[PDB]
């Protein structure tokens, strides 16, 4: 009864057939898994310039 | 009594800002080794000291 079972922008046929973007993993191709990226930011060092 | 005096003086200074003490200008040059041309080349570059 739905066209986006997982909630991600790609539909059921696109995900199942792999017609979507080719850089998304194979596990995302089943309709019940969302292709939703998780991006974070990690600091490496801090520089202080006294004025 | 009468007193007459006259002289001169000199001075010189130098002020520095410790937050922005210089400006760096870099001469770069792009190149292509791929297969297709790229119009409107807008690259991003870093500048590492140590």
């Amino acid at each position: 009864l739905e066209s986006n079972t997982a909630g991600d922008p790609y539909t059921d046929y696109e995900k199942a057939s792999g017609s979507f973007d080719k850089a998304i993993k194979t596990e995302a191709r089943d309709p019940l898994v969302a292709a939703y990226p998780i991006v974070g930011v990690g600091m490496e060092k801090l520089i202080i310039s006294t004025n | 009594a009468v007193q007459d005096s006259n002289g001169e003086s000199w001075n010189t200074g130098l002020s520095i800002n410790k937050g922005e003490s210089a400006y760096i200008n870099a001469n770069v040059r792009y190149y292509n080794t791929g297969t297709a041309p790229m119009y409107k080349v807008t690259p991003t570059t870093n500048l590492v000291l140590d």
